[PDB]
């Protein structure tokens, strides 16, 4: 681990992007994560909220 | 706008509600602002026969 600093900068950047991309799958309380299902199986008034 | 409907369909004149009079012959938007006034009148509308 002589090059710890350079390796660490690279790993932090990669991990940041990974978490940002992965968090799209989370639902945050909505009934589903994909937009299409929300707009398919529900009327517009409930799809808004 | 004035018209006459059945008894159990007064609920369908509302923003975003699907039914048989709302999706086929009278439809008001989802951003509607204003209001509705319905008063049962079968003293002038139902005849014997």
């Amino acid at each position: 681990s002589a090059l710890g600093k350079l390796q660490d900068v690279v790993n932090h950047n990669a991990q940041a992007l990974n978490t940002l991309v992965k968090q799209l799958s989370s639902k945050f309380g909505a009934i589903s994560s994909v937009l299409n299902d929300i707009l398919s199986r529900l009327d517009p008034p409930e799809a808004e909220v | 706008d004035s018209f006459v409907i059945r008894g159990n369909e007064v609920s369908q004149i509302a923003p975003g509600q699907t039914g048989n009079i709302a999706d086929y012959n009278y439809k008001l938007p989802d951003d509607f602002t204003g209001c509705v006034i319905a008063w049962n009148s079968n003293k002038l509308d139902s005849k014997v026969g």
